[PDB]
């Protein structure tokens, strides 16, 4: 999942 | 925070009904950060559409799901995937949208080499979309090859607006940590207030994808790569000898650490590197159904 978007905590 | 509370809110903004009443033969084609994407057949016409399905319960920030609605209602463009209708189906938001049958740019960059006529054509199309979005205050915040989709005849369109945000005179900058680690602008990783400039940096990283096949530091864990993006000089092409001075000069206006000095989308549309842009036809041979 290295290409997946992250949404900060 | 209640799931049923958010379901009710979403119901007030989506279209009524259930698209299964007019769609057949759902087939999953992709998985993204917020859900899955299926092809479906319009029963009346035999035409194919795409359906994005997002489980409300699996979202880190459920309120970003309204981005799909805001963008569908107000922002349409030649180089932006068209969104037709939205529905609440059980616990899921479904968006029925244009099917980009050529797939994503990621499949091209990971399997073949683009020439600069093809790279310029992708960049021109993305920059035309970003120039219109940025002029209206919309920041995409997830520019990367996975977000760029293609038609069978090589037309390039921006997709995956689930993470966008709006700036304006009253909200001049965003502060949220949003994006994909290897593509994030340094001022965004630094947690500084940022604007449309972060899409331009991410576009530069995508240019590195198109030349090298992968973004910088891709061999490193995502948190490690973010620290290196934040603390180090702009990332370098691994194959600098494989880009024209025009492409290098173009990339040099994208990967600028100081966002005040980074070029804007409107400025980049005038860059001479984009004079190399080929027609959509020049992209056709890159797609899986056509290459060898």
């Amino acid at each position: 999942k290295k290409r997946y978007t992250v949404v900060g905590n | 925070v209640s799931h049923e509370q958010f379901r009710a809110a979403l119901q007030l903004v989506v279209d009524p009904g259930d698209p299964r009443s007019y769609l057949d033969n759902f087939i999953k084609i992709g998985e993204g950060s917020t859900g899955i994407v299926c092809i479906a057949t319009v029963r009346s016409s035999g035409k194919l559409v795409a359906v994005k399905k997002m489980d409300l319960r699996k979202q880190q920030r459920r309120e970003l799901l309204f981005n799909e609605v805001v963008i569908m209602r107000d922002y349409q463009h030649e180089n932006v995937v068209e969104m037709y209708n939205s529905y609440l189906v059980g616990d899921e938001l479904w968006v029925v949208m244009e099917f980009l049958e050529g797939g994503a740019l990621t499949d091209i960059v990971t399997h073949t080499r683009m020439n600069e006529e093809q790279i310029a054509a992708v960049c021109l199309a993305v920059l035309q979309a970003l120039s219109v979005l940025h002029a209206q205050g919309v920041i995409h915040r997830d520019i990367k090859s996975d977000s760029i989709l293609l038609t069978h005849d090589g037309r390039v369109k921006l997709s995956d607006f689930g993470f966008c945000a709006q700036v304006s005179k009253e909200v001049p900058r965003r502060k949220s940590l949003v994006g994909t680690p290897y593509w994030m602008a340094p001022e965004l990783i630094s947690r500084l207030p940022y604007g449309p400039e972060v899409d331009i940096w991410s576009l530069g990283i995508m240019v590195i994808e198109m030349v090298d096949g992968e973004p910088p530091y891709f061999n490193e864990p995502p948190l490690k790569a973010m620290k290196m993006i934040r603390d180090n000089l702009p990332p370098r092409l691994k194959n600098l000898h494989k880009v024209s001075p025009s492409l290098k000069g173009f990339l040099d206006r994208l990967l600028v650490r100081d966002p005040a000095q980074r070029a804007t989308a409107a400025e980049l549309l005038k860059h001479p590197f984009l004079a190399k842009a080929g027609p959509p036809a020049s992209i056709v041979p890159l797609m899986r159904q056509n290459r060898t």
